[PDB]
């Protein structure tokens, strides 16, 4: 191979895996804010549906 | 002058005409909290497909 080619491939190589190494710390930075706040879309335990509560008129009042 | 109400009737759901206000928080309820985010927004693929240690898919 042409020195150009395997430098270019090289820089090409270490832009892609510097890409994925970023990316993954902060892929790990974002798993625990979401852990530890509660707030993104991950670690969504489930609570009660309250389409379930029955909003008519009991029997008795004081409800 | 009165009459006995016949067979099914003092069962009936009436309407009241009243002049006191509707309670606006009858349960003395606070404020819910805020819902999380939504997700919106078209879905790009995957940066780099897995990034799982060498898989370059
Ligand atoms: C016009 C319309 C049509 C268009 C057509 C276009 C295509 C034309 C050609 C048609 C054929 C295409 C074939 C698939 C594309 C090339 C895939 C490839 O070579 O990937 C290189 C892949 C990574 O190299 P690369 O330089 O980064 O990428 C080059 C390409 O860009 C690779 O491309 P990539 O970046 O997209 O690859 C994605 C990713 C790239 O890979 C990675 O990201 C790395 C991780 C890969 C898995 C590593 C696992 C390690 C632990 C387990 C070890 C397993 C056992 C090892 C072998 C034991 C003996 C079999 O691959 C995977 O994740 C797939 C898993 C590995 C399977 C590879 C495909 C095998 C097809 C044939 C199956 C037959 C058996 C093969 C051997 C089975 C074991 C692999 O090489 C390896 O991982 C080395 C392992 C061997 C690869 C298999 C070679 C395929 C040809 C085998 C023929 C001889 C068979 C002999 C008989 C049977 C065995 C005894």
């Amino acid at each position: 191979d042409a020195p150009e080619k395997n430098y270019e491939r090289t820089m090409a190589i270490l832009q892609i895996e510097s890409e994925k190494a970023e990316l993954r710390l902060k892929e790990l930075e974002v798993r625990r804010l979401m852990r530890a706040k509660g707030d993104g879309p991950w670690f969504q335990y489930p609570t009660i549906d309250k389409a379930l509560i029955d909003h008519s008129p009991k029997a008795t009042p004081d409800n | 002058g009165w009459v006995r109400p016949d067979l099914g009737e003092l069962s009936k759901v009436t309407k009241v005409k009243t002049d006191r206000p509707l309670p606006e928080n009858p349960y003395h309820s606070r404020a819910r909290p805020e819902p999380n985010p939504e997700v919106e927004g078209d879905l790009k693929p995957a940066r780099h497909g897995s990034r799982l240690f060498f898989w370059t898919m």
